């Protein structure tokens, strides 16, 4: 009933950049926080960071400070996310989810894509 | 002469005493030290207050003593050069008498609103609040959409502020009526305790800078055994010694040292006018500096146990509920805490009473040394009729605070707050402190000091009177000048032009100072070396 | 930061059985902590909530409780189709963290 869209994998050479979007279909873009997480091959969770579709506003994580940031569209119904000096340890799959406000869960995950290097 | 002492020595410690502390020692310091370093920050905030608050309030409550006359009276015999002093000062009050007095239109407006066995913040049926409304968890079960509001924080931005009906800046949109009659009784309470001047002021300080400690310890107390409230007491006390490293936490703790012992701003002087030749200025001022920082810790205790309350209640990492900065930390989450309390009612009367009478003192400490001031500079056409002009300047206020009192008026007194007053004060009272210290001659200083009470201070205070005080003042006014604040209110981003409405305003006061050293050589002139020596020497009786 | 850690990567039973994993949190924490269900290759399923309240698309076969630092996942009669590596996330504080996991043997 609710999708959550996403980009599509590439083999990215170390040293260049990459970003992946997102489409909330099924409820409104601009009422539940957008959040995005990684995991790497066979690992844990670990989040990336929140963004605030109605006004632009972003809360980061502390391992990825100028590691990543973020962007948002309520025109285009989309999700950027800017990832900057890419290796291979920091080379995996990425995962776009929604939130509300302060229960902090995540309900709805994408199809998930993996940035691999 | 017709110095008019008080009636004792403990008024004058309860009237200064009340100056110091103010609504800023409840919803400005327990923020900022759990911004600033958490628990750690007791460290940088002592130090400050050591070198760079007690120094310059000793100072200038010793200059006021000795010299006995008024902010800009005295410089007549301190440094004719720098009489603009008073008037920028007056300005000074004037804006804050503008945008201060609002805070306390809206705590009167919630006390007389809180009468009522269901607080009107307790649940959001009523007619300002709108579909948006999620009430309190009480469970957690329901989910919150991005745009939900808590039944608080709707009363607060519709009811109480009515700035809903705020489509920009540029506009207004109306003087509301409940608030303007709030403002006008409370500045009718002002005009009938400051007519006839320290002698009654001292009387109503008697109870109204007193009250606010028994309120205090009886919220202490409630916060002693509410559930859960211990997290709030441990993130309070938990220290952050990586965070302390940052200048910026040095600089919030300067701020918050200067703006709540409020040195070199010219109503220590004015009280100590009046205070007696012979008496210990020194005991006084430390016990007000140590009042006022213990103040401003029980307040953080009180605050930071009921947010952990709160955050027991609801989710927990308090930091989660208090994103408000600003008085919207006593207006909105306190409230919602009161009101999830059992008996609401009683205690957020106390408490609403606990805000205005902070206000109240430090208003009348704030009007009755800008009237002292301007009473010992026109002693003539004035001083004859002292119960008369203070009307006038009650109603000056109330025309200059109307722009606050409409229904966009927080982001008036935001931009009040946050522009109007830091720059100015803080080049005023740097400049002063040059002035008493290295023009007038700190020796002189020191011998005065020494002459008056029968001791003069050792070296240390030396030091901080020449050198650590002119570079504290100096590093925060360099700290401010360098990073523009793009401040913000309920996600109203505030243009570049209101940036430069707030910087106009800002120096509005300052420029009165160069006025005077323009418009004093008029009267005696001549060669450029008998001008520069005829401005330094002071007056001679 | 708040370090979620769990029981370990392995410990688990055959089909049929009551399954109790824990999630020992590095600070107190009341009631601010999440489960996901990590089917292999796919992205997480949330299925419980607050630690007692399972979010909606959930069968009653998955419980759970706790509160302080050790929140109790308690799940019996488990299934062919529930065997899955189940996360644990917290609500507390940023940065947010998930928890490791552990693979079902048998
Ligand atoms: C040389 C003569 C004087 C020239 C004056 C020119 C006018 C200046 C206009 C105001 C300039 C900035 O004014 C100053 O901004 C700072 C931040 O930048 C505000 O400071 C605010 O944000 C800072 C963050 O840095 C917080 O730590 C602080 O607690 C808060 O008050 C001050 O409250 C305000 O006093
Ligand atoms: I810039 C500035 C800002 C705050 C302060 C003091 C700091 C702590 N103690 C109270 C406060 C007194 O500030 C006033 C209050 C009411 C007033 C008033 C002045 O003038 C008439 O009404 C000093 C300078
Ligand atoms: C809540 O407010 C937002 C914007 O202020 C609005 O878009 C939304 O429709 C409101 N919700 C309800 C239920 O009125
Ligand atoms: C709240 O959720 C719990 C889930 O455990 C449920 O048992 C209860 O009935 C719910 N309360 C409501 C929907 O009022």
């Amino acid at each position: 009933e609710v999708q959550l869209q996403q980009s599509g994998p590439e083999l990215v050479k170390p040293g260049a950049s990459v970003k992946i979007s997102c489409k909330a279909s099924g409820y409104t873009f601009t009422d539940y926080y957008m959040n995005w997480v990684k995991q790497s091959h066979g690992k844990s969770l670990e989040w990336i960071g929140n963004i605030n579709p109605n006004n632009g506003g972003t809360s980061y994580n502390q391992k990825f400070k100028g590691k990543a940031t973020l962007t948002v569209d309520k025109s285009s119904t989309t999700a950027y996310m800017e990832l900057r000096s890419l290796t291979s340890e920091d080379s995996a799959v990425y995962y776009c989810t929604r939130s509300p406000v302060r229960p902090y869960y995540f309900d709805y995950w994408g199809q998930g894509t993996t940035l691999t290097v | 002469g017709e110095r008019e002492t008080w009636g004792k020595k403990v008024d004058f410690l309860l009237s200064v005493i009340g100056y110091a502390v103010d609504l800023g020692n409840v919803w400005r310091f327990p923020y900022i030290c759990y911004q600033n370093g958490g628990g750690a920050f007791l460290l940088p905030y002592t130090i400050m207050a050591i070198f760079g608050g007690i120094p310059l309030f000793y100072m200038e409550l010793a200059l006021g003593q000795y010299h006995r006359n008024g902010c800009i009276s005295i410089w007549r015999k301190i440094c004719p050069i720098f009489k603009g002093i008073g008037y920028a000062i007056c300005i000074i009050a004037f804006y804050i008498a503008s945008y201060y007095n609002t805070i306390m239109a809206w705590a009167l407006y919630y006390l007389i609103s809180s009468f009522t066995d269901q607080l009107p913040w307790t649940s959001c049926k009523n007619s300002w609040n709108t579909g948006n409304c999620t009430n309190y968890f009480s469970e957690d079960n329901i989910t919150w959409t991005l745009h939900s509001t808590s039944p608080a924080e709707e009363f607060y931005t519709r009811h109480v502020l009515q700035i809903h009906r705020s489509k920009g800046l540029q506009d207004l949109g109306g003087i509301s009526w409940q608030l303007a009659l709030c403002i006008m009784l409370i500045f009718t309470v002002i005009y009938f305790s400051i007519w006839k001047g320290v002698k009654t002021s001292g009387k109503v300080v008697w109870v109204t800078a007193t009250f606010p400690y028994i309120i205090l310890s009886v919220l202490l107390v409630r916060g002693a055994t509410l559930p859960g409230a211990w997290r709030g007491v441990l993130f309070y006390l938990k220290p952050n010694w990586q965070k302390l490293l940052e200048t910026g936490v040095w600089i919030d703790a300067a701020a918050q040292i200067f703006f709540s012992l409020g040195p070199g701003f010219g109503v220590l002087l004015a009280f100590a006018s009046y205070n007696k030749f012979n008496n210990n200025c020194y005991q006084d001022a430390l016990v007000t500096s140590v009042v006022n920082c213990m103040t401003s810790f029980v307040s953080g205790f009180v605050i930071f146990t009921v947010l952990g309350y709160m955050a027991e209640m609801r989710n927990e990492d308090v930091s989660e509920v208090a994103k408000d900065a600003g008085p919207s930390l006593l207006f909105i989450t306190y409230a919602e805490a009161i009101a999830n309390m059992p008996a609401s009612t009683f205690f957020a009367i106390i408490f609403f009473l606990m805000l205005i009478t902070l206000g109240l003192d430090s208003t009348f400490a704030g009007l009755e040394g800008v009237i002292t001031a301007v009473l010992d500079e026109f002693p003539h056409v004035w001083a004859k009729r002292r119960e008369r002009f203070v009307l006038a300047v009650v109603i000056t206020c109330f025309f200059g605070s109307l722009v606050t009192l409409t229904f966009g008026g927080a982001y008036v007194v935001k931009l009040l707050e946050e522009y109007a007053t830091g720059p100015a004060v803080l080049t005023v009272a740097l400049i002063e402190a040059v002035a008493v210290s290295w023009f007038y001659g700190i020796t002189q200083f020191c011998r005065d000091v020494k002459e008056m009470l029968g001791f003069s201070p050792g070296w240390f205070w030396r030091i901080c009177w020449v050198a650590i005080s002119p570079l504290f003042l100096l590093f925060i006014i360099c700290s401010f000048l360098m990073s523009p604040p793009q401040l913000r209110l309920f996600q109203y981003n505030y243009p570049y032009w209101s940036i430069i409405l707030g910087y106009c305003i800002g120096t509005s006061s300052f420029i009165c100072i160069p006025t005077y050293i323009a418009y004093r050589l008029i009267i005696t002139p001549g060669t450029f070396k008998e001008r520069i020596i005829k401005s330094i020497t002071p007056e001679t009786p | 930061d708040i370090v979620m850690t769990q029981s370990h990567k392995f410990m688990s039973t055959s089909v049929g059985d009551r399954v109790s994993i824990t999630c020992k949190a590095s600070q107190d924490v009341s009631t601010a902590v999440a489960w996901y269900q990590q089917k292999p290759g796919q992205s997480p399923k949330l299925l419980i909530y607050s630690a007692s309240y399972r979010y909606t698309g959930v069968p009653d076969r998955f419980t759970g409780s706790g509160s302080g630092t050790d929140f109790t996942f308690t799940i019996s009669s488990v299934q062919a189709e529930d065997l899955a590596v189940y996360y644990c996330q917290q609500h507390y504080s940023i940065p947010r963290t998930f928890g490791g996991g552990t693979k079902l043997e048998i």
